[PDB]
């Protein structure tokens, strides 16, 4: 067949259209261009700023400050000359700018300042007035939890021993530290807790945060592992820097198979460099200086995997097992998770607790949530046995999901 | 590539190996063989790396029968293990049929054997091309057999070290009325135009199929073919 | 025997400035030269040994 | 690695080195087995193209099994030579068994098997070949078969296999023809899809390798086309393209 | 460490054959109770299609009039293992005419097992459990790809053997009735496994040192489905 | 803002109608703008900010209203924070507006960098809706009860004491509809959609790619109402790899609390994913898609050939009918296909025989293989 | 430790190349089988006869007894060579068993060698899969289905092949548990099922019945186009 | 692409392999970024088969 001829084009488009073609194309076209217009005539939209609301802000007392401090500019300080005692000299250096020598104002004193000490100075003589304190890297920063999770011990099901024994090393000694010092013993620094996944570790790890009224630090693998070398060891080196300025403090590493994987040598050097900052943490947790009043906590779902020297008592002291809820387990998760549904007050949840397979307190959550979703997609505002069964059902079929391997 | 095993295809069709074979061959010994109006002439270089080896202690035309006569490519002990297991098919059928082999029939066993070594994975094929000589029935025949079992039937052809000057030498500078003496005159122009390096009765050696018999030269008469003429 | 040399006189009695790659050293490699090559309009690319690298197509296995 | 040995599937469940096969056949020289009647024919034009070749048996591509049977080659040379070998073996079982002629299908079922067979075990590879049947027997007379080598095979009437296999069999199913189609079209039907697949303008009498089988006295005879009929009957292909000019 | 059962890994452990362990886990479950006054055989279909007739799915099997057999794992492993089990039976009493101990059944289907890597293929992914009665005891027995058994008095395997195997253990005593103990493995089937009882998915199958007749349980399922 | 949905598509004087009511409008807009006080607040603050003022980064703040501030030269400047500066919108990493003079903080600059994210928010999403995918009923139940419910009418779930669905895996063949009909809830829910294309979060850089993950949440959750896609699963679903996968579904299933934000996954090779990353806690909404049936076929005959000009012979039961051997990308490609064989024959009326060939064509070359 | 063999497991203990040798099945053509009140019928489709081929010799439908009859879907060359095995089997249990041959037998027989096939190195599984239908089950019908794991099974109506997951549930939506009367009915059902051919044409359907105590018989294409129309009149009942 | 006035982008597919993973996927996708932001454009790969 020939290609579309112009003429074949034009006639295509010509003898096929309605008798409307023209008019509406053109109100299209029309549209576009009026949009175009209105567009142009408003102008572009105002980006604006801060400005908080007008009442609140402004007195002449901030433009008084304006034109009467100083925009200090921040310099590491270095090397206190010290010479003599009377007038001691400083070294400074702004980054990327210079380096100085330099001396303390009128205000500041000796006492005040120290080696390093990210120390404020002035622009133009740049002498030293103000005490700053140390730089934190910010994603180390954010790091803190600053908001505690809305889940307490009684949330958590079955794992009555687990937490006992969690509660002695991560809350008891912050508590009660008069136990431990009357009697002269140490407590333990370092909990590791382990388990198939789905058993409630970051619940339990949620519910010491809830329960910690210290410094709280949780810690994720993605969050050491940063594409440049020595950077994530520079962070862990921060957050324990930052875990020793609170009074006490707690660490949480989620899924701390990320990072401490046994160290390997003969796959060309292996991936090394995560080696490299699970090794800055192993000496860290336990190395020169003592630790701090600083107890650590870590939970994973490949309890081997990790290195020996992680697993090592004295920075790993007591190793915690999340198993599969037994039948009294299912049924007190059961019951947590059902207190606070709009259910029938008959639920004989124990049956569905010896229904259940071995499952953990993630599929009861799940199938708590199906229940829920049955009745709702019901409009019932009540969620009855016959809606859990029915969760049951969807649920574990679903997780078990030609097959004639079988027998 | 598909090389390293034997009994895989690849996924273009191709078994590397044996055109790796073909790749030995054609590497080898320079060597010619071209069929006249009477007979069939055969020739090969015999240059070795020192002096010291005596080249008449190593025949490389070898009469499989007093009918045939046999060259290589330059696999030299592959030629060995073949050349006697041609001799030895060779007089089986001499004796099952009461008569002497027939040429092409002898080029289909011995390529047949050829075809049994590209199987397996743990042999490898003979890499030697094979050109044979041959009368049958008052008429003579030039057959050549390769490593992958196949065998055709040539004119005059030639293998070896620099064996596209032999083809186009053998395209332009042959007919099929030679005589036997004009045809071993080509066979000996072809060698020097393949071959580096002159010739003497020691670096050249010729058999020639006959309808009455088959005969390698002698040394003398390769020089007598090969120097004083050309 | 005198390749080499052959090329690096023939670059310094010309205007040409001489570029060697040897084989034994993937098609980013080969991209970035020719760019190279290109920055310098009478320049000269030379490729040593260059055999390794082109050697007969087949169906390449690993 | 899958690919590498025989008896590894893919996740698909398809074998690659048969398949590797197939497209091995597709450098195969052209040949088919034309649709006649009350006749076969199993043209098969030689790839060999070189002065001093002698092509002394005059025939490399069609093998003739018995004076009622010939068979066709498209494949690894040496394959090729070895299968015909057992087929001519094969039949000589049959025949002294029985003294009566093999029927076409049962001989063809018994080399595809062994074919079969021999790409089932490990460490052998497939028989690179794929082949046509042209026979005649007491069940069906003539018949036409064509055999791959995963051990598959079919009947055809009209077929064709090696170099553009897919055009020859596209223009067979274009200008098919059936019934008063006796052996004569089958020549000229045979010649022009030989003109059509090869480069070769004026195509030459010595590139193209014919047979065809005839029930002569019941007996049959299988006659190889010499040197003169192809001749002529490449030049006839010729005037009546020339004459299909004439109308225009 | 991959090939096959004769390479050996750091620890030992050949890593061929817990590949085995995991194909036994694979399979659809059985269970088997040993009681003084029999030994008793469950097992689930894991039935397809109605269309199937359930029968077909030879998962419970008859050895000899005096033993039978449930198994978890691949099913035509396990049928060759059935027939080498029925076939030394027969010989055995052919031969010599005395009772074939069903010990001496798991010993010989074992001795087959390990031919593997112990003579001149690969291991039979199929756990076997056998119910038996002799002239000595009734008895019950377990045994594994990798060619050892054990005496077992209440065993599970196959898919979720652990709970099925921790109810069972629970529930269990030596002074059972074959009736108590048969319905509390129904119930147990009944409320872990899969669902209600019914005759197109489970099969059960009794042994009593004095009868050598009827070994199943068949068409007679309808008392218990009332009454389970 | 956009224009209304002018819904005949049909060349009829309805379509007109609607087109010269928007014309009205728009031309009343064109009227009133072109038919055409605070000096203090400006003289006060829009002064002491006086011009230029400089861009750079917030650090720290110290005091009530004093902080740490960086700029591109990179210098570290201890300065003053201006009252009227929103204390709350001041956070390490937020891009800061300073007096040139003085560097003073001046006020808070809206975000534009982290750019790789902010294009793949895409919230491009209206181009279907539900209305563009017809039959997928079960499949639309399911997903709109996980996670289009929730955001429209999370008052059902917070009254019920249910914390809602927390992941959703969409599964099946490809051309089945599983991308439509993630952007189809994008549209009918206005939450943003985000979408990232599976193997684009496996990354050459060690950290890139939870650190892409990570990103990603952090962008999804300071949208609040959101929708993540991600297409293709497989890709990561089937140890850096694996690293990723640990940071997503901790990210899924974690510390704190993710709040609002959806998550949906699809997959060709649902059977192939490993079991942590289909976690029963998070993953609890499993939706197969099917390849379609003769009533759900029809409906994609005529959700496609709609826009199309038909002639009176088409019969589309007889395009409809054999089996389930396609998926809807398919019939999507004969209608366009049709399309074409109609135009060549210079058709622009398409015919039944135009599907014909077209479906027999499409057969053809799906799928391949020696007999 | 992944598949890349026949003689070892993955870590979860599943053979992998029988999954692909179960693929394999799956990609061949449609096949569906049923045993009626006393007739058992069969249906293949697909034929396709390519103008110049001539669809009798591939012999879609093949008859190894004095009554038994299938071919095997999948790869056919394996299909051939089971066949002779089948041929080869059946000849010898009539000949050297006090009684003949029943259709356990051969199908055990069938499911053996296909197991032994597997289990071993270096020793390619064949890749097809089956469905028998016999006479001798004490003079009743029966069918069973073949699976090249070595594995068989006795079903009352089975399809395999391209359609395996629709044709049984077309099965499961109307295999009439009344025994079918007038086993023609279950032939129009066949007939039927047959309509859901990969070409869904149905000209081209080869038939065989066998009433379980007759031999082979071969329904033509006229008269199975009696059974369409048969079964395209109740269709139109519709309205 | 010279005739209907759209601009021409080439890249070869033995230019998409690179030695790392996570890279033809980066580059793939923005050569459509640059196709999309050059609007009227058509897309080359040349020896596509190589990957
Ligand atoms: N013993 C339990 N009691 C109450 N809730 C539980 C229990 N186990 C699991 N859950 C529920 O299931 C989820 C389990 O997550 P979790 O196991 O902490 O993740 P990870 O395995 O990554 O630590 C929790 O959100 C919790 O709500
Ligand atoms: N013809 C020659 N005359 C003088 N020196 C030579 C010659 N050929 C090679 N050389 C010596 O060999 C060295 C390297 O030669 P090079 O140019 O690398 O040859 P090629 O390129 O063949 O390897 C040079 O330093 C040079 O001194
Ligand atoms: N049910 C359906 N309704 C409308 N269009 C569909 C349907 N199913 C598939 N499509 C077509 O297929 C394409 C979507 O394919 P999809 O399955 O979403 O891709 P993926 O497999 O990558 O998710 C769209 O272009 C759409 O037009």
């Amino acid at each position: 067949i020939r290609a579309l001829d112009e003429g074949d084009i034009a006639l295509l488009k010509t003898y096929g259209q309605s008798t409307y073609s023209r008019q509406i194309k053109q109100v299209e076209d029309d549209i576009q261009q009026l949009l175009k217009k209105i567009n142009e005539l408003t102008g572009i939209k105002e980006s604006d700023t801060g400005l908080a609301p007008p009442a609140l802000w402004d007195l002449a007392a901030d433009k008084q400050t304006l034109q009467s401090e100083q925009p200090l500019q921040v310099a590491r300080c270095t090397k206190i000359i010290n010479a003599d005692s009377e007038d001691p000299k400083y070294i400074i250096n702004v980054k990327q700018f210079a380096k100085f020598v330099v001396d303390l104002s009128d205000q500041v004193a000796p006492t005040d300042i120290e080696e390093g000490m990210r120390v404020g100075v002035d622009r133009n003589k740049y002498q030293i007035h103000i005490p700053l304190p140390p730089k934190i890297d910010p994603t180390v920063t954010m790091m803190q939890v600053e908001e505690k999770p809305d889940v307490t011990y009684s949330d958590v099901g079955g794992c009555k021993e687990q937490i006992e024994k969690l509660r002695e090393v991560v809350e008891t000694p912050l508590l009660h530290p008069e136990r431990f010092v009357n009697l002269g013993i140490e407590p333990p620094k370092g909990v590791l807790l382990f388990g198939p996944p789905g058993t409630g570790k970051t619940l339990c790890a949620r519910a010491v945060a809830n329960r910690t009224d210290a410094c709280f630090i949780r810690v994720i693998g993605s969050e050491l592992v940063q594409k440049y070398v020595g950077e994530g060891a520079r962070m862990v080196r921060e957050l324990f820097e930052m875990a020793r300025t609170k009074k006490a403090c707690l660490i949480f590493f989620d899924e701390i198979d990320a990072i401490g994987g046994a160290r390997f040598d003969d796959g060309a050097g292996g991936d090394n460099e995560v080696q490299r900052t699970m090794l800055e943490l192993i000496n860290q947790l336990d190395g020169f200086d003592p630790r701090g009043n600083i107890k650590v906590l870590m939970a994973t779902n490949r309890p081997d995997t990790l290195d020996p020297a992680l697993m090592r008592p004295g920075r790993l002291d007591r190793k915690i097992e999340f198993s599969l809820p037994d039948l009294e387990g299912r049924t007190h998760i059961f019951k947590i998770h059902a207190r606070s549904m709009s259910v029938e007050r008959d639920i004989r949840f124990e049956l569905l607790a010896r229904l259940c397979p071995n499952s953990t307190g993630a599929e009861i959550r799940s199938v708590c949530t199906e229940a829920g979703m049955f009745a709702i997609r019901a409009r019932r505002k009540i969620a009855t046995e016959k809606d859990f069964l029915e969760a049951v059902n969807k649920v574990i079929k679903s997780y078990a999901k030609r097959y004639m391997t079988y027998n | 590539g598909y090389s390293f095993s034997l009994t895989t295809f690849s996924p273009s069709g191709k078994l590397v190996q044996i055109e790796y074979a073909l790749a030995a061959v054609a590497g080898g010994a320079p060597s010619v063989g071209i069929k006249a109006a009477n007979g069939v002439v055969l020739a090969t270089e015999k240059k070795q790396k020192s002096i010291l080896y005596d080249e008449r202690s190593v025949h490389k035309v070898e009469p499989i029968t007093k009918h045939i006569g046999l060259v290589y490519s330059g696999m030299g002990p592959d030629y060995r293990v073949l050349v006697h297991r041609a001799r030895k098919l060779a007089q089986q059928y001499y004796l099952v049929y009461q008569e002497p082999i027939p040429t092409a029939q002898l080029v289909q066993r011995v390529a047949s054997v050829m075809q049994e070594y590209t199987q397996s994975g743990g042999v490898r094929p003979f890499g030697v091309s094979l050109l044979i000589c041959g009368w049958n029935e008052g008429r003579p025949y030039l057959f050549q057999s390769d490593p992958s079992g196949a065998y055709f039937a040539w004119k005059a052809t030639a293998h070896g070290k620099n064996y596209v000057n032999g083809k186009t030498f053998l395209e332009k500078r042959y007919n099929e009325d030679l005589e036997l003496e004009d045809a071993i005159h080509t066979a000996i122009l072809t060698l020097k135009e393949s071959f580096e390096g002159q010739m003497t009765e020691d670096n050249i050696e010729v058999g020639i199929c006959n309808e009455a018999g088959f005969r390698r030269l002698t040394p003398t008469e390769v020089k007598d073919y090969l120097a004083a003429i050309a | 025997c005198g390749k080499t040399m052959l090329a690096k006189a023939v670059a310094h009695h010309t205007t040409a400035a001489f570029i060697r790659v040897v084989g034994s050293e993937g098609p980013r490699m080969v991209r970035d030269v020719f760019r190279l090559a290109k920055e310098n309009a009478p320049a000269i690319i030379f490729i040593d040994e260059i055999d390794a690298i082109a050697t007969k197509r087949f169906d390449a296995q690993t | 690695r899958y690919d590498s040995r025989t008896t590894i599937f893919s996740p698909e469940g398809r074998l690659y080195q048969v398949e590797y096969a197939m497209e091995a056949i597709g450098h195969a020289g052209t040949c088919l087995g034309i649709l006649a009647n009350d006749g076969v024919l199993l043209a098969a034009e030689r790839r060999n193209i070189h002065k001093l070749l002698d092509e002394v048996f005059f025939s490399e591509k069609i093998y003739k099994l018995n004076e009622d049977m010939a068979c066709s080659v498209a494949g690894i040379t040496s394959d090729a030579n070895v299968l015909t070998n057992e087929l001519r073996l094969i039949a000589q079982r049959y025949l002294l068994q029985y003294q009566e002629p093999i029927p076409c299908e049962q001989l063809v079922t018994a080399l595809c098997d062994i074919k079969q067979a021999y790409t089932q075990f490990g460490g052998k590879r497939p028989f690179g070949v794929s082949l046509l049947y042209i026979g005649w027997d007491k069940h069906y007379g003539f018949q036409l078969y064509q055999s791959d080598p995963s051990g598959n095979y079919g009947g055809w009437k009209a077929t064709c296999i090696g170099n553009n296999s897919a055009a020859a069999v596209s223009m067979l199913k274009q200008d098919y023809k059936e019934g008063e189609m006796t052996l004569k079209s089958a020549l000229a039907l045979a010649i022009k899809v030989l003109n059509k697949t090869m480069d070769v303008s004026k195509l030459s009498a010595e590139k193209v390798e014919i047979a065809t089988l005839t029930r002569e006295n019941g007996k049959t005879v299988i006659r190889v086309l010499k040197q003169k009929e192809v001749e002529q009957l490449i030049k006839k292909h010729e005037e009546e393209e020339a004459k299909a000019e004439r109308e225009k | 460490y991959d090939r096959g059962v004769n390479t050996f890994s750091p620890e030992g452990r050949l890593f061929q054959v817990e590949y085995a362990i995991e194909a036994i886990k694979l399979g659809s479950t059985a269970i088997g109770i040993q009681t003084s006054e029999g030994v008793c055989l469950a097992v689930e279909k894991r039935i397809t299609s109605p269309l199937m007739e359930p029968s077909s799915i030879e998962k419970i099997v008859e050895i000899d009039a005096h033993i039978g057999c449930a198994m978890s794992g691949l099913i035509a492993d396990a049928k060759t293992l059935i027939d080498k089990a029925r076939v030394e039976t027969q010989n055995h009493w052919f031969t010599y005419n005395e009772t074939m101990t069903v010990e001496s059944v798991t010993q010989a289907v074992s001795n087959l097992a390990l031919q593997f890597g112990e003579e001149d293929s690969r291991p039979f992914g199929v756990a076997l459990l056998f119910g038996g009665v002799d002239e000595k005891g009734p008895q019950l027995f377990h045994m594994d790809p990798s060619g050892t058994f054990v005496q077992c008095d209440a065993r599970a395997i196959g898919s979720a053997s652990e709970g099925a195997q921790s109810s069972l253990q629970e529930v269990y005593h030596k002074s059972m009735t074959l009736k108590e103990a048969i319905k509390s493995s129904l119930i147990i089937l009944k409320q872990v496994m899969e669902e209600k009882l019914n005759a197109t998915n489970i099969e059960l199958a009794t042994v009593q040192p004095g009868q050598n007749f009827h070994m199943f349980t068949k068409e007679e399922l309808e008392e218990v489905i009332k009454d389970i | 803002s956009k224009l209304p949905l002018v819904t005949p598509h049909t060349q009829c004087r309805l379509k007109l109608l609607k087109l010269e009511r928007i014309k009205d409008y728009l031309l009343m807009e064109e009227e009133f703008i072109r038919n055409q006080k605070q000096e203090e607040e400006r003289s006060k603050v829009d002064d002491l900010r006086g011009t230029p003022m400089s861009v750079g980064t917030l650090e720290e703040i110290i005091d009530d209203n004093h902080a740490i501030v960086s700029t591109s030269v990179g210098s570290e400047h201890y300065v003053s924070i201006l009252s009227f500066v929103d204390k709350d919108l001041l956070e390490p990493g937020c891009s800061v507006l300073l007096n040139h003079k003085v560097h003073a903080v001046i006020g808070v600059l809206m975000d534009d960098t982290d750019p790789l994210v902010t294009v793949m928010k895409v919230e491009k999403a209206p181009q279907e809706t539900y209305a563009d995918i017809g039959g997928l009923d079960n499949q639309i139940q399911e997903i709109k009860e996980s996670v289009e419910l929730p955001l429209t009418h999370p008052e059902y779930y917070e009254e019920m004491g249910i914390k809602p669905p927390k992941g959703v895996i969409l599964y099946g063949p490809p051309g089945t509809g599983k991308t439509l009909l993630a952007k189809a809830v994008a549209n009918q829910t206005s939450a943003t959609f985000l979408r990232v294309v599976g193997s684009e979060l496996i990354q050459k850089y060690l950290g890139d790619g939870p650190k892409l993950v990570r990103e990603l949440f952090r962008v999804a959750e300071e949208h609040a109402p959101s929708i993540v896609f991600i297409d293709e699963i497989d890709a990561i679903g089937t140890r850096e790899i694996q690293r990723t996968m640990l940071e997503l579904l901790n990210q899924l299933d974690g510390f704190d609390s993710r709040g609002d934000v959806k998550v949906i996954m699809a997959t060709n090779r649902i059977e192939t994913l490993d079991p942590a990353l289909i976690r029963p806690g998070r993953i609890d909404r499993k939706i197969e898609f099917p390849l379609p049936d003769e009533k759900t076929k029809k409906r994609i005959f005529q959700i496609h050939t709609s826009r199309m000009t038909l002639a009176d012979d088409v019969t589309l039961d007889d395009l409809i009918m054999a089996k389930d051997d396609l998926s809807g990308a398919d019939i999507k490609a004969i209608c366009t296909e049709a399309g074409l064989m109609a135009l060549r024959e210079r058709r622009m009326k398409v015919t039944n025989e135009d599907f014909k060939k077209s479906k027999e064509n499409v057969l053809y070359k799906k799928q391949e293989g020696t007999p | 430790s992944y598949d890349r063999a026949i003689t070892v497991f993955s870590p979860d203990g599943h053979l992998f190349q029988v999954e692909y040798a179960q693929e394999a099945v799956k990609k061949g053509s449609t096949a569906v089988g049923v045993r009626g009140r006393d007739i058992v019928v069969l249906g293949v489709e697909k034929k396709s006869v390519a103008k110049l081929q001539d669809e009798r010799t591939v012999r879609k439908i093949c008859a190894l007894d004095d009554n038994v009859c299938m071919a095997f879907a999948g790869l056919t060359a394996d299909a051939r060579i089971v066949i002779n095995r089948a041929r080869v089997e059946c000849q010898s249990h009539r000949l050297t068993v006090e009684d003949p041959v029943t259709v356990e037998y051969i199908t055990r027989y069938i499911a053996s060698l296909k197991q032994r096939y597997t289990q071993s190195n270096g020793r390619r599984p064949f890749g097809i899969s089956a469905l028998i239908v016999g006479f001798d089950f004490d003079g009743t019908p029966r069918l069973y289905q073949t699976d090249p794991s070595g594995t068989y099974h006795a079903w009352k109506a089975n399809a395999i092949g391209r359609g395996a997951k629709s044709v049984r549930e077309f099965l499961e939506k109307n295999y009439t548990d009344e025994a079918i009367e007038t086993d023609d009915l279950t032939i129009k059902l066949v007939i039927k099922a047959l309509l859901e051919v990969v070409q869904s044409g149905g000209k081209n359907i080869e038939l065989a019945v066998m009433r379980r105590d007759q031999s082979l018989k071969i329904l033509n294409p006229e008269e199975i186009e009696k059974y369409v129309a048969e079964i395209e009149k109740e269709k139109e009942e519709n309205e | 692409a010279h005739h209907t006035d759209c601009t021409f982008i080439r890249v070869s597919g033995s230019e998409l392999v690179q030695k790392f993973i996570g890279e033809g996927a980066r580059m793939v996708r923005e050569l459509f970024v640059m196709a999309r932001e050059h609007a009227p454009s058509i897309i080359f790969m040349d020896e596509i088969d190589s990957i």
